């Protein structure tokens, strides 16, 4: 009988991550972009939805 | 044995058939960018 | 009829979580010498 | 496309809204 | 250098 | 050069 496909993405027991960094890579622990001259050298507020 | 030299079949290894500079790039950048799997090291 | 009763296994949590009052600054611990008794573990409340 | 910024809000003397080291 | 006739790379490399 | 971290 004609059928329409569905797709879930179940992924549990883990946390999402978004490395604050230039190329999203873990090349260190004190990120290359958390040390820059526009974030660690300037105030900044943020809002995320 | 010039044929098995410039295809790196049985000859010099990677560390010394690269430039004195590209080995530096490939040994400094190996945590985020890996220029180590491209080249052939013969045995 | 009848039936069995759904199992309910009870047991103390993994690595005994939630049994040592962590991170609740209201009731923290202290590791200070019998000395100037200033607490040595000032735990935040927003750090888990 | 350097979408440049140019604006850094700090604060005379130059500390950025902050928070210092808690000591025991 | 005094018994190099082992798996080699360009230097007697496989000498450990 | 000059990069890696440590």
């Amino acid at each position: 009988v004609p059928s329409l496909t569905q797709k879930k993405f179940l992924c549990d027991r883990t946390m999402w991550r978004i490395p604050f960094s230039s190329n999203f890579m873990s090349m260190g622990a004190l990120t290359d972009l958390g040390q820059n001259m526009l974030y660690a050298n300037s105030a900044h507020a943020l809002d995320m939805t | 044995m010039p044929q098995w030299s410039y295809m790196h079949i049985a000859g010099q290894d990677a560390s010394e058939y690269l430039s004195p500079g590209l080995v530096q790039f490939a040994r400094a950048t190996d945590t985020y960018f890996s220029l180590g799997n491209k080249f052939r090291n013969p045995t | 009829q009848a039936a069995p009763n759904r199992p309910n296994y009870i047991g103390f949590r993994d690595n005994f979580i939630g049994l040592m009052y962590y991170n609740s600054t209201g009731n923290m611990g202290v590791l200070a010498g019998q000395a100037s008794q200033l607490n040595a573990v000032v735990d935040l409340q927003d750090r888990n | 496309q350097p979408t440049m910024q140019l604006m850094v809000p700090k604060r005379q003397k130059l500390e950025e809204v902050l928070e210092n080291m808690k000591v025991d | 250098g005094s018994r190099p006739f082992m798996g080699t790379w360009n230097e007697i490399g496989t000498s450990q």
